[PDB]
RNA sequence: AGAACUGGCGAUGCGGGAUGAACCGAACGUAGAGUUAAGGUGCCGGAAUACACGCUCAUCAGAACAAAAGGUGUUAGUUCAUCUAGACAGCCGGACGGUGGCCAUGGAAGUCGGAAUCCGCUAAGGAGUGUGUAACAACUCACCGGCCGAAUGAACUA
RNA sequence: AGCGAAACCACAGCCAAGGGAACGGGCUUGGCAGAAUCAGCGG
RNA sequence: GCAGUCAAGCGGCGACAUUGCUAUCAUACCGAAGCAGAAUUCGGUAAGCGUCUACUGAU
RNA sequence: GGCAUUGCCGCGAAGCUACCAUCCGCUGGAUUAUGGCUGAACGCCUCUAAGUCAGAAUCCAUGCUAGAACGCGGUGAU
């Protein structure tokens, strides 16, 4: 896992274009805010957040 | 790695020796150059984040801070040095003729079978009528451009089952020495309090003999930026009530501290871990210089401090708090 | 490449090229050794050395090659144009003096390395990678010409106004300081002038300008009177997809009368018919009027200052080129005045104050007062938040007084009771 | 981008205020500068290149001579 | 590698080169008295920080090889010219006419290219040594006039 | 706790330079540093 | 290397140029490039960090 | 549960312990190359020969580590 700034841990290969986007358009899975965040082209593209 | 720290040779003395101090002051009164206390343990602080262009700006932080018993220096002499082409050199020195019995004890090895008839003759001339002790005052202020107060721990306040005390000479720098003499004097056999010579967010350092890992470890270690968060007070009732929580309680964790007593005097909080470990003594200075930067200059905004036993897990951070949510039990009615 | 260029390496000068190589071979080898040494450790770094200084030597060549864009297979537009402003023919026969000097470098280096691989003696060795640099010396220092050359047609190129064919360009033609100077310049941003000498524009000027939101350029011609600089101009009209516009003058720019003008102009019948030209002027009539013969023309008169003929000729051939339920609002918001950065009195943007006093981002956010509070006396809080265990939020609601008063005398209700019996 | 974009800078806003005299004084230090690094393997190049160009001096010099 | 000749070591002390087989003096009984050689005279080291000429500031001077060159580094000389008809430099001024000397170019009037450089006159001048011109123009480089007051300008040699 | 060898030993060790086949360890020029005394880098 | 206009000295040779194939990779105070800007290479500087003797813990 | 020189299922603080967890990690000068001033030498000129400003991540200062086990100083005891 990994620490938080929040106060608590946390814990549950693709590529993109240099743009982020990825090649779907109904992405869904354990999107974290490791990439919700630091990805806001896929954290569109993903439903699932976090 | 690093050759700085080498050989892996254990320290001269536990107590950790302080070089350098600031240079002097041209305008502002006697300060008080460090201070001295001892590590109480460590817990955890969480706040919000003012520190401004931070990219958890308002969001909450958790890093682990370190809790340090601070008891109330007390001064009971002055050291004067003159300058040299050698350096420093301590040419005359001076006591308040009223040594507490933790001092006199550090003059010792066997206080038990020592006869304990120290500090006479120089203590009953002292209780003349000055005109003989107040010549080396004079000739301390007519040659000596830096003064250094010797001061000691009030260990009879700490939990620690040790009598003895440790000296350590403590620099100043106002300037005009006549004044830092003069000050001196007015505090022989007072006591020093800590919000007065610290306070809130200064970015304070820190130096300690480190643990030994056993000759790994035991040795002098120094880092800057060890800034102070709160600084508590024993007599002040509710010192763990952070200003957002504001919980009744204190930061004593349940059960007391990890091999170590209850804190129930004057302490101070420092951002981060701190060298040594609980029951050994650490000494507190102000980095000889300042450290310009936002991060020196924002606040403190505590919020809550992790005060649960450290003995197994920990459900509760008060005993008034576990009553209520475990309720009664067998050894209860 | 495309159809501009601007990251050609530099073209090094034998001597500088050669000067570089040798600096690299002597510096990154090894430079110490002794006869007592072992024989196959001296044989390994004598051919390592030469090893090296072959493969810096092939590895220059190759990149000054791969740098220049190759003229015959770009464009024939840009074919044609290069074709003018240097030779082709040379231009291709440097290209393949350069590869050949660089196979024979290659051929040199390996033949000296298989040769070096079965050396007998030290000073044999050393003598051998002696020739072959010599070798290789003499080899480039005969590139001097073609060097110099390539450097001037990379320091020429490195700096065109080329623009892909495709693209939409407006190609303005006619007489030196005719008058159409002035037509980019006001047209699109260029530094020219309608100065009284006759090549005020030497070189072929492009402009972007945009109209109904479609982006659109033009390029002034040179001058038009073979000549290199007319030959020049046509290899670049008659390729490019655009729109050949025409221009004169009556008895003061061009030098040239009208009649000559129309002579001129009749010169370039057999090619300029086909992209829909247009003609602007700055017995006289009919000389002008014999400019309707082409199939399509239009002829109007004007003068270097009047803008707005300018403006309706641009917007003329533009469309000549393209032919070829009720919302709610909060009226509070929209009765403001629109921001006006220029206005003193406008309600300043954050932005504008941090910058005054907080400076860039280095400032700190505040709350104060940011909250529709009704009172503003008590804008200062410090949340509990947390209270014997549980959350002061789960209990912060108005005047919980009322509920509290009903459960106050369960605790009466509970002792008179006796529920612990 | 232009055919002489830096030309037409120059010819429109010439040099620096004092570019004609720095120019001046650096062609001045030469004759100090070359002296001084002939008495500070790159002195091999320089001594090289010092007599080549006198060499190549004196035979331009002695060749155009034949005039007068 | 083969090999003709003469000296030391071979078997050779001792003084000196701080350090040593290839060096210099000197070859030998134990001793007292004085003078030398190599080698030395600021100290370790026993002997003058002696006398006179100048040389050199090395960013590691000085106490068998790359040695052909560079220095507007320095200390002294040979040769060729100018030179009180006014040395060099420093300044002011002249620096011209046919001329835009012949050829194409958009243009080239001396300085983007090809080749002659005709020639009047003056104290003095190239159809031009460069900056510079789109094409002119202006300054000017060698060449001359005025102020200045004497020895100077150039190449080599130790 | 008590008993109790052997290998080896002309003598043996603080270093840098010179020392010719270079062996420097006992010759010269300089710099080091403690009677006594555990324990070893993977030398 | 072959022949040569090649020529300071100089007992018939001769360094000098030209005619035929066959101690940094970044970390830069600094200058150049036809460097409009980023980027770029070049001469620039630095090896700083990048890419039985001895004690490592001791009396 | 009487035994596994040391048991299994479910847990376990502490010793240990790592972003496998946490905090921290310097402020002034002299200079190399280089850009200038004054000023000659060589009546000119020039950055240098007399001095000087700016300027190296270089060097020294700041700080930290150990402290000559025969470097030193001050003090309570006879």
């Amino acid at each position: 896992s990994w620490r938080r700034r929040d106060g608590v841990f946390l814990y549950f290969g693709v590529i993109a274009n240099p743009k982020g986007e990825m090649k779907g358009s109904a992405i869904t899975g354990p999107v974290g805010k490791e990439c919700a965040d630091l990805w806001p082209r896929v954290a569109s593209n993903s439903g699932v957040v976090v | 790695g690093h050759l700085g720290f080498l050989p892996r040779k254990r320290a001269a003395s536990i107590r950790a020796r302080v070089k350098a101090f600031p240079k002097d002051d041209r305008s502002k009164p006697v300060a008080l150059t460090s201070f001295l206390g001892y590590k109480a343990g460590m817990t955890t602080i969480v706040r919000d984040l003012d520190r401004p262009g931070s990219k958890f700006h308002k969001r909450e932080v958790v890093e682990a801070v370190t809790v340090v018993d601070t008891p109330p220096v007390v001064v009971v002499g002055v050291v004067g040095y003159v300058e040299t082409p050698r350096g420093l050199r301590s040419l005359t020195t001076v006591w308040a003729e009223h040594l507490s019995d933790e001092v006199k004890r550090r003059f010792y090895k066997n206080w038990y079978k020592s006869k304990k008839k120290a500090f006479t003759k120089y203590s009953a001339k002292y209780a003349q009528d000055g005109a003989g002790i107040e010549r080396e005052l004079a000739r301390i202020k007519k040659y000596a451009s830096v003064v250094r107060v010797l001061v000691h721990t009030q260990i009879r306040k700490t939990p620690l089952a040790q009598k003895k005390a440790h000296l350590a000479e403590i620099q100043l720098n106002g300037g005009s020495i006549s004044e830092k003499v003069d000050w001196a004097r007015e505090h022989f056999e007072k006591t020093v309090a800590v919000d007065s010579v610290f306070e809130q967010n200064e970015m304070i350092d820190a130096i300690a003999v480190t643990k030994g890992h056993g000759q790994r470890g035991y040795h002098s270690r120094t880092s800057i930026n060890h800034k102070i968060y709160r600084v508590g007070k024993g007599d002040d009732e509710a010192n763990g009530a952070t200003s957002f929580d504001r919980t009744k309680k204190t930061i004593t964790p349940m059960g007391g501290f990890v091999h170590y007593g209850e804190i129930k005097n004057d302490f101070i909080m420092v951002k981060g871990c701190i060298p040594g470990n609980r029951k050994r003594i650490v000494t507190l200075r102000k980095s000889l210089y300042t450290n310009t930067s936002r991060k020196a200059l924002e606040e403190v905004s505590l919020k809550w401090i992790d005060t649960a036993s450290k003995f197994g897990k920990g459900r509760f951070q008060t005993p008034a708090e576990k009553h209520a949510f475990m309720g009664t039990l067998k050894k209860d009615l | 490449m495309q159809l501009s260029w601007k990251d050609i390496p530099t073209v090094a000068p034998a001597n500088d090229l050669l000067d570089i190589v040798l600096n690299r071979t002597q510096r990154k080898t090894p430079t110490v050794i002794r006869p007592g040494f072992k024989i196959t450790r001296i044989r390994a770094f004598y051919m390592r050395k030469v090893k090296y200084t072959g493969e810096g030597f092939v590895e220059k060549f190759e990149d000054i090659l791969k740098g220049f864009p190759n003229i015959n297979d770009v464009h024939p537009f840009h074919r044609d144009l290069m074709d003018t402003l240097y030779e082709k023919n040379h231009y291709k026969i440097s290209l393949a003096a350069i590869s050949r000097a660089k196979s024979l470098v290659e051929q040199v280096a390996r033949d000296y390395v298989r040769l070096l691989k079965f050396g007998q003696s030290l000073f044999q060795c050393k003598q051998l990678k002696r020739a072959a640099l010599g070798r290789m010396a003499t080899i480039v220092k005969k590139l001097r010409d073609p060097l110099a050359y390539l450097e001037q047609v990379r320091q020429h190129i490195g700096r065109l106004p080329s623009i892909d064919p495709n693209t939409r360009t407006l190609l303005i033609c006619g007489y030196p300081n005719v008058g159409k100077s002035s037509f980019l310049r006001c047209i699109t941003k260029s530094d020219v002038d309608v100065q009284p000498y006759a090549f005020t524009t030497k070189s072929l000027y492009v402009g972007h300008f945009d109209y109904k939101y479609l982006r659109f350029q033009a390029i002034d011609t040179p001058g038009i009177l073979m000549n290199n600089i007319e030959m020049q101009s046509i290899y670049a009209i008659a390729h490019l997809r655009s729109c050949v516009l025409y221009f004169m003058d009556l008895s003061e720019q061009c030098g040239f009368t009208i009649e000559a003008q129309v002579k001129l102009f009749h010169s370039i019948k057999p090619l300029f018919a086909n992209k829909s030209v247009m003609v602007v002027i700055n017995e006289r009539a009919q000389l002008l009027e014999s400019v309707k013969e082409v199939p399509g023309v239009e002829i109007m008169t004007s003068s270097c200052q009047l803008e707005e003929n300018v403006m309706e000729v641009r917007n003329k051939a533009c469309e000549k080129l393209l032919a070829s339920r009720t919302p709610f609002i909060p009226e509070s918001v929209k009765n403001l005045k629109k921001y006006d950065p220029e206005d003193p009195n406008r309600r300043k943007l954050a932005r504008d104050i941090e910058a005054e006093n907080g400076g860039a981002g280095v400032f700190n956010v505040n709350l104060k007062d940011k909250y529709l509070l009704e009172d503003d006396e008590w804008k200062n809080d410090i949340m509990p938040e947390i209270l014997d265990g549980k959350n002061v939020y789960d209990f912060l609601d108005p005047e919980i007084a009322a509920k509290l008063q009903a459960l106050e005398e369960e605790e009466e209700k509970l002792e008179n009771e006796g529920f612990y019996n | 981008p232009q055919n002489d974009y830096i030309e037409r800078h120059i010819k429109q806003h010439g040099k620096r205020l004092d570019h004609e005299e720095r120019k001046r004084k650096r062609e001045a230090r030469e004759s100090h500068k070359i002296s001084e690094r002939a008495q500070k393997w790159k002195g091999k190049q320089f001594a090289k290149k010092r007599y080549a160009e006198k060499v190549s001096m004196r035979k331009k010099i002695k060749a155009h001579e034949q005039s007068k």
